Parts: structure tokens; C-alpha cells; sequence
């Protein structure tokens, strides 16, 4: 019930490495600023999964926190040479990006991250598979997948696509085809672990496991309402600190509370903590679980 | 474990071949029918690829024969003690009157009890009339009013879920072992279906069922045992019957939620001028829970709690007669064609022949690697498969025979080449 | 009033541990409130059925009485239970909220 959808834990950086153009307004990402790579994540009717899970991290924040690696090149330019590795994974995807956007990032196959790049002044289209010519053009990127990042270091490189009766989904060449193969764009779940491939899913069992973590509390600065305030300036239990801080039982159980003798009010975020996954009957912890609309080839005959 | 008993072969229609160089692998997609075993026995299924050294077993462990109770209508109930609050207001004093105090609605809260506070609890608001004058307080000669605000409060800390069972489903808890080694535990009853790593599984023949269970209600107690009541299920609540105050969840019984259903005019009132005693006559469920606690002698079966999965079951007698239809749903099966060597031994051979239980055998396999060890006889009627490991352990499985004087030379090939093996033992006739 | 069932009430005077002596009662399967918790009745194999054909009359100050006839629900002329009310003021002060049968007053 807490309307803290703009407060980002950790550091609050959303600009990606490759399109560092909107870094003047999204640093740090807080209640202020009009970052094009975060405004569409909270609009009603776009990515409801991130609307349900918004107190954690994103894919960009995971890249900045040394969680999700970047491919080579991390931002494949669309107007340069003749062939780039960041195209076979883009044409198979079918999304809907609004107008006035230059870049569009997505998830690759090797577990890293690869985005596109268009030289000025090129904008996207209704699908984003190709950047054509020309409000003003946003100097950022549009999230092509409905996923969310989180702090995790669970290893899982010995798992592959767990989909039965599927020929070649996305760009992964699984099993061969001998009869009728479909090609309809359907949603498929996936979950990439640490240093692994784009592992798809079939049965998802999400849950909420909260824990007393420093990156699970939100707060706003008080002054003569929601204001930006760094959480790292909160003293510990009898430790030290620069300014002051206070909160409820969750925020005051681990940090020091001074009641009215502070400048903010730290509150525990609803659902923030540890979000595990149940794949192959074994409870695991993913990194950036989400959905995507790629080309699914199912063997009907 | 006494190993597997029924071991058959898969047809060539649901078995394909698709090699990718040296390493020949195949897939399994279709439906195979295998005969289920008895109490203790399993059901293994060996796979033969393009040669003979490739062997993949599919054993299904059978625990016992259970009779799960199919739940239908359920509700949460428990003990409750109302806490009455008296507030004798004088006549013509704020809201206390001769006409407003009598005709008072039970679903309305005016200024007489608005300062108490809102709470999701099955409460009610009454209104009575006592006396006035200077004998008890009041300037007017008219009798004063008496507003009553009584709300329920569960004095206990435990809750019970009273349910019933319209039919007894013969559940068979099966521990299916995959080909790679992922051991999973599932269950099958009557004609159910689950989800495995290699596909799915369902039950075919199930000629074991008991009818006539609608006239009995069950009570679940988290932590303690269960109970049985010799009375049909309670649908509509009424005063003087088991199942008056009911709810829908555990919080509706512990925290007393308003959303619980109850009968109107269930709280009595005995006002005494300045006193109030709002008590009820709710039947204590722990009395019947302690009176009819399981186990109980009912007809000819034994009712008790279940293991692993929460629910009610029953202990019957006899054997296990069912048919298991394995449902292959396109599963990739891989196996290296280069196995390792190993030697086997012999221990004892006791049990029975031509029966559902069979006979166990002790086989000491001494190998140097992790793999399998296929074995057969001469005429082509016995099949033995055991996962070989680097060590010295005792294995063996159920071997059905048709002669008490067991004497047949076995031929095991754990690496591709057959080796002689002689077994012996005396068995008995057990149907 | 009437009585549809006879509840075997057991007036129990429970003595607390500290010394707070309280007097309560238990019937059939009732429950009360004590300083140490609560109390209820388990076994109660003593009950009498068949009391719907008898009506009782309460008199504050004096004794009670019994009537050999069933309870009166609907009022009518020439029957016990014509003019009825809901409280003591409806009988003493004659409140207009009391229910009665129409055309009950004769005129000559």
C-alpha cells in the first residue's frame, strides 16, 4: 500500500552502458527526474509485472551493480558495418515500443546483455525491429522485456531450456523438426542464472521471502510529501553516521531511530527482499526473470 | 529396497533413433502399459537403443495401498465466548428513550458505541429497558434504556476444520525414479494424473473402493491427531447442534472474523438492573474431538492420519491389483555407449515364487564406475538391471519363478560382454 | 414466556488460586469467564424433552406459575394473550408500540 514506486534501492542508476546520454536527469533515480527508461515501467497497461514487483532492482541497475554482464559489443550499432551479432535475437522478438525513442535494450542468449543503437536523428517504429527517420526524441532506451533485476549470486549453468515439443524457440536451436512446425508469437517464461544461457521455463512458482537487508527499506526526506534522501546516511545500532534517521519496527529494528530528531522516515518496502524460483522441483534464485514474445516453433505433427 | 518386480520392454513405435555422431540417443513419446506390483515391489522398465549395451531403467517405487478421502464441503469452526458490554443510559438522555431503546437494530452503531472502534468481528447491538426514578439514577420517571454491545471472542488458541468425505479414493503413493537420477515422489488414485520430468503418469485399473461415507464427518487438528463423528455432515447451522458458529479460514476462528456465518439471536441476555450476563450454549468441539479420537472401531476398517500429504486415509487388507499406464511425453534419453567393467556375486535367495510379493536376492556388484548392469537368463523370461557404482554394496530385485527349486544360470553383461552366473535357493508357494 | 428445552444448569462456585472466590454456572455445553481462564461442561446425560405445550408466567416480587396450554403466538379475542407489549412500560404506562387485535373494544 506504500506509494514508493519511485524510490530505488542500492544506488539508483538507469541509463545503461552504451547510451550514456540521459545521465544528467537519472542520477540518482528518485522521485524527481523524467527518465525515459523508467516512466513507461509504471504506466498502467504496459509492464504490470514490474508494477507488482517494483521495490527491487531492474536490468540496468543489475548491470551497474555487476550482476548482469554485457555482450561484445554491448550496444551494436545499426548504421555501421554490414553484419552485427545483435540482430538475429532482435528480429525474432515482437514488441510494441512508443514513438520518440532512439535505443531499445533487451536480453541476449549468452546470459549477458546486448542492445541496439541508432545514430541521430533516428527513431523507432510501432514494433522497434527497425529504426527509421524522423515531441522531442528521448535520449534513452525502451525496455523490450517485462523483467526485474535482483541481488543474487546463485549458480546454475548446468540447466538448459525446459520446453517439450518445441523445435527452435527464439534463437536457441534445440531439437530438429520432421513435420509441421508453428511460428505464432506466444509468450514464454524464462529465467537466466549466473553465468548461464537463456534458460526458458514451463512452470513458475513465485513467492515472497522478505529479509532484513539494507536494500529493502525506502524513505523520503522531511522538510518544511516525497523527497530524495540517501539511505546510506542512517546510523547503525550504536554505531556512527553523518545525519539522522528514524522509522518503524522494521527500520528501527536494524538501524537507529531518533523519532522527530531526524530528517527522513525509513519504511519497509512491501515485498522487497529475496524472491526465489522453483524450477525442476528445486528451489533456486534467479537474476532477471521475466517474459518475452519470440518465435516459438512447436511440433504439431 | 527389494528392487523391482515387473520388468517388460518398450515397443519400437514409441522408440525412435536420432544420433549425432558416435553418441546415439533416442526419445520416448507415447503410452506404455505395465503391470503394477504389490506392497514393497516396484515396476522397472528397461530401454534398448540401437545396440545391446545401452540400457535405461525406469523403476516406480510402490509404498503401500492407501485409501485417501476425497474432500467436498469444509468449514472452519471452534469455541467462542461472547463478551457483553453494558451501558445503562437514563431516559431522555442523548439516545436513551422508551421507543428507540426497544426497537433497536442489530446491524447499527449510533453514538452509544461509536467511540469503541471498528473491528472485523461478529458483533451485534441490542437495546433493553429497565427502570427509572431516583432509586437507581434518573430525573425522569420513565424507565431508562439499556444498550448492549456484545462481540464474540475466541478464548482458545487452536482452530479446527470440520469436513467430510463423499468417496474414498484408493491413492497409491508412487516414488517414480527418472532416468538421469532425479528421484521424485508422487501419488495416483482411481484415475488421477501428475507431472514428472519424463512426462506424466495415470492409473488404469482400480477395483478397490468403499461407498457409504456421507453419514460421517471428519475433524482436522493441526499438530495433533484426527477424529471421527458418527453423524452426517452439518450444512445449515441452528441452535443445539454441532456446527453452529462457522467461518471460512483460520483467522475467522482465531481472530473471529465478521465474514463468518452464524444464526441470528444466538446470544442470550440476562440483565440485572446494573449487571449483564451475555452467554451462549455453543458446543465445545474438543469434547467430541476427545470422545471420538482416532483410531476407532468402525465396521471393519481402521481410520487414522496420513503421512507426507495432509489428509485422512484408511488401512485395508489384501493385495495390490492395479494397472499403471506410463505416459511418455517426448523425453530426451541419452546414454554413453562406453560403459565400465565390474563383477557381481551372490548372497542368498529367499521369498516365494509365482506370487505378488516374489522373492528377494542379494547381489554384491563390485565395479569401478557409475553406470548400469543388465542381466538375463537363457530362455528369455527374466530381466535384471541394477545401477552399478564404484564400491561393494548389496542390491538385487524381485525375481518371480514357477518352481520352488530355483536353479537357472544367469548371464550378466555390465560392459557389453556376458559372464556366467549361477544362482540357487528354495522358495515357498504364496498366492 | 415459554421453555423449549430444559438445560441442566450446574451452579459452580470456582475458587481461584489467589483467593478470589467467584460464583458461576454451567449447563449442557456452556462457557463462562474466570480470573484464571474459562470453564465448560463436557458430559451431560440428563435432559427432559416435551415442554413446548406449557407456558410460564414471571411475577417480580412474588412467585411463579404454570399453565397447562401451549404458548400463545397470534392474539385473538377469547384467548389468553390478547393485549401484549414488549417491556414493563408497555404494560404499566400502556405504550402504543404494543401489538393488539383490531376491533377489540365494544361500544354500547
Amino acid at each position: 500500500e506504500d506509494p514508493h514506486l519511485r524510490n530505488r534501492p542500492g544506488k539508483g542508476h538507469n541509463y545503461i552502458d552504451g547510451m550514456t546520454q540521459e545521465d544528467a536527469t537519472c542520477k540518482p533515480v528518485t522521485y524527481a527526474g523524467a527518465c525515459s527508461s523508467f516512466d513507461v515501467l509504471l504506466e498502467k497497461g504496459k509492464f504490470p509485472l514490474f508494477q507488482s514487483y517494483a521495490h527491487h532492482r531492474t536490468l540496468l541497475e543489475a548491470v551497474h551493480d555487476t550482476i548482469i554482464a554485457k555482450a561484445d559489443p554491448p550496444s551494436c550499432d545499426l548504421q555501421s558495418a554490414h553484419g552485427n551479432p545483435c540482430m538475429k535475437e532482435k528480429l525474432v522478438m515482437k514488441t510494441h515500443c512508443p514513438n520518440d525513442y532512439q535505443s531499445a535494450h533487451y536480453l541476449n542468449n549468452d546470459g549477458k546483455m546486448a542492445s541496439v543503437k541508432c545514430p541521430p536523428k533516428y527513431e523507432l517504429t510501432e514494433d522497434c525491429n527497425f529504426c527509421r527517420q524522423m515531441a522531442s526524441l528521448k535520449k534513452g532506451s525502451y525496455p523490450l522485456q517485462d523483467l526485474f533485476c535482483q541481488s543474487s549470486e546463485d549458480d546454475g549453468s548446468k540447466l538448459k531450456t525446459k520446453m517439450k515439443g518445441v523445435c527452435e524457440v527464439g534463437v536457441q536451436a534445440l531439437k530438429k523438426c520432421d513435420g509441421q512446425l508453428s511460428t505464432a508469437h506466444e509468450v514464454v517464461p524464462f529465467a537466466v542464472f549466473k553465468n548461464s544461457k537463456k534458460v526458458y521455463l514451463d512452470k513458475l512458482d513465485l513467492k515472497t521471502e522478505e529479509n532484513l537487508l539494507p536494500d529493502s527499506f525506502v524513505c523520503f526526506e522531511h522538510k518544511g510529501e516525497l523527497k530524495s534522501f540517501d539511505i546510506s546516511q542512517c546510523p547503525k545500532i550504536g554505531g556512527h553516521g553523518s545525519k539522522k534517521c528514524t522509522g518503524d519496527a522494521a527500520f528501527c529494528s536494524a538501524y537507529e531511530c531518533t523519532a522527530q530528531y531526524a530528517n527522513a522516515y525509513c519504511s519497509h518496502a512491501n515485498g522487497s527482499g529475496i524472491v526465489q524460483i522453483q524450477v525442476s522441483g528445486v528451489w533456486k534464485k534467479p537474476l532477471c526473470v521475466g517474459y518475452e514474445r519470440v518465435v516459438v516453433k512447436r511440433e504439431l505433427s | 529396497d527389494p528392487g523391482c518386480s515387473e520388468l517388460i520392454q518398450a515397443s519400437s513405435r514409441i522408440t525412435t533413433c536420432s544420433t549425432e555422431g558416435v553418441n546415439t540417443k533416442c526419445r520416448l513419446s507415447g503410452t506404455a502399459l505395465i503391470r503394477a506390483g504389490s506392497v514393497g515391489a516396484e515396476a522397472c522398465l528397461m530401454l534398448k537403443g540401437v545396440k545391446e549395451d545401452q540400457t535405461k531403467f525406469l523403476k516406480i517405487k510402490t509404498v503401500s495401498s492407501e485409501l485417501s478421502c476425497r474432500e467436498g464441503q469444509s468449514y472452519w469452526t471452534g469455541s467462542f465466548s461472547p463478551k457483553c458490554l453494558s451501558s445503562r443510559r437514563c431516559h431522555l438522555v442523548g439516545e436513551c428513550h422508551v421507543n428507540r431503546c426497544l426497537s433497536w437494530r442489530d446491524n447499527e452503531t449510533s453514538a452509544e458505541f461509536s467511540f469503541v472502534g471498528e473491528s472485523t468481528t461478529m458483533r451485534e447491538n441490542k437495546c433493553f429497558e429497565q427502570c427509572g426514578g431516583w432509586g437507581c439514577g434518573c430525573f425522569n420517571v420513565n424507565p431508562s434504556c439499556l444498550f448492549v454491545h456484545t462481540y464474540l471472542q475466541s478464548v482458545r488458541k487452536e482452530a479446527l476444520r470440520v469436513f467430510n468425505c463423499i468417496d474414498w479414493v484408493h491413492k497409491l503413493t508412487l516414488e517414480i525414479t527418472d532416468f538421469d537420477g532425479s528421484v521424485s515422489t508422487i501419488d495416483l488414485g482411481a484415475s488421477s494424473s501428475r507431472f514428472t520430468n519424463w512426462g506424466s503418469v495415470s492409473l488404469s485399473l482400480d477395483a478397490e473402493g468403499i461407498s457409504g461415507s456421507n453419514s460421517f464427518s471428519f475433524i482436522e487438528s493441526p499438530g495433533k491427531g484426527y477424529a471421527i463423528v458418527d453423524e452426517p455432515f452439518s450444512e445449515i447451522p441452528r441452535q443445539g447442534f454441532l456446527g453452529e458458529i462457522r467461518c471460512n479460514s483460520e483467522s475467522s476462528v482465531l481472530s473471529a472474523h465478521e465474514s463468518c456465518l452464524r444464526a441470528p439471536n444466538l446470544i442470550s441476555y440476562k440483565p440485572m438492573i446494573d449487571q449483564l450476563e451475555c452467554t451462549t450454549n455453543l458446543i465445545d468441539p474438543f469434547v467430541v474431538f476427545e470422545r471420538g479420537s482416532l483410531p476407532q472401531t468402525r465396521n471393519d476398517k481402521t481410520f487414522a492420519a496420513s503421512k507426507g500429504n495432509r489428509g485422512v486415509q484408511a488401512f485395508s487388507k489384501g493385495s495390490v491389483q492395479a494397472d499403471l499406464t506410463l505416459m511418455f511425453d517426448n523425453f530426451e534419453v541419452d546414454f554413453v555407449g562406453a560403459a565400465v567393467s565390474c563383477d557381481a556375486a551372490f548372497l542368498n535367495l529367499t521369498g516365494c515364487y509365482s506370487c505378488n510379493a516374489g522373492a528377494r536376492v542379494c547381489l554384491s556388484i563390485t565395479s569401478t564406475g557409475t553406470g548400469s548392469l543388465s542381466a538375463h537368463n537363457k530362455d528369455g523370461s527374466l530381466h535384471i538391471v541394477l545401477p552399478s557404482e564404484n564400491g561393494t554394496k548389496d542390491q538385487c530385485q524381485i525375481l518371480h519363478f514357477t518352481v520352488p527349486e530355483v536353479e537357472e544360470e544367469f548371464m550378466y553383461s555390465c560392459d557389453g560382454d556376458e559372464r556366467p552366473l549361477l544362482v540357487k535357493g528354495t522358495l515357498i508357494a504364496i498366492d
